[PDB]
């Protein structure tokens, strides 16, 4: 969410970010394509 | 004011198979957890579904809740709410 808290010890490259919904828009955009 | 227990939430729908280990991982990102508890139970020995976990940053819970919520881990959507949780130890 854009905040500027830097990330605890525990973390390890794990990426889990929301608007996925976005992402699959983007790629959705097709109109014969996969969608 | 930081000293504030708007630094805890709350976590629902867990995955039998998401241990302290796995949230405390994820909730990294979104800031310094100090304190986690992952209620099991002690029956089945797995997860209730829910669990908690506190941070260090009141900023960090809203970042943790916002990007968690609906988000879907272990092919289910987690919950994630703002809660004042006082643990029992």
């Amino acid at each position: 969410n854009r905040f500027a808290i830097m990330p605890g010890s525990r973390w390890d490259g794990v990426h889990r970010s929301n608007g996925f919904e976005e992402k699959w828009f983007a790629k959705q955009n097709e109109i014969n394509e996969k969608k | 004011n930081e000293y504030k227990d708007n630094a805890y939430i709350y976590i629902g729908n867990l995955n039998r198979e998401l241990t302290e280990g796995d949230i405390l991982t994820v909730f990294s990102e979104y800031g310094v957890p100090v304190d986690v508890i992952l209620s099991r139970d002690e029956n089945t020995g797995e997860s209730q579904g829910f669990a908690y976990l506190k941070y260090e940053d009141q900023r960090s819970t809203i970042l943790a809740v916002d990007n968690l919520n609906g988000f879907k881990i272990g092919g289910r959507a987690l919950k994630i709410d703002h809660t004042f949780y006082r643990p029992k130890r």
